């Protein structure tokens, strides 16, 4: 359903 | 075309190994990934967990992305992940990469599957 995409950021 | 749910396994997953080996990790990732073929991809991260653990971050804390958007999601626990970073020699086609091994939270943008 809700998969990610995208790494915005770490930490 | 791959999906962007596709590209996101292809340039950030790695649940074959716990943590980064060594020091050649991103230089041998970088390439077997295909991120280092037009041109050197400059900064990439691998996290190191289950498919299934990364996607779960969907369902868990929401916060605004970088770019403003509201579908972003912060992991609740630190995850084991490798931060490659090109360093300032490296030229196309030789590409170099430093390997920094850590353990933090990742911050994701869900999107519709």
């Amino acid at each position: 359903p809700y998969v990610p995409v995208h790494l915005d950021a770490s930490v | 075309k791959e999906t962007a749910a596709a590209k996101f396994e292809r340039q950030h997953m790695d649940s074959s190994t716990s943590a980064a080996s060594s020091s050649n990790y991103c230089n041998q990732m970088m390439k077997s990934r295909n991120l280092t073929k037009d041109r050197c991809k400059p900064v990439n991260t691998f996290v190191h967990e289950s498919l299934a653990d990364v996607q779960a971050v969907c369902s868990q804390k929401n916060v605004a992305c970088k770019n403003g958007q509201t579908n972003c999601y912060q992991s609740y626990s630190t995850m084991s992940i490798t931060d490659c970073r090109e360093t300032g020699s490296s030229k196309y086609p030789n590409c170099a990469y430093k390997t920094t091994q850590a353990n933090k939270h990742i911050i994701v943008a869900c999107e519709g599957n």
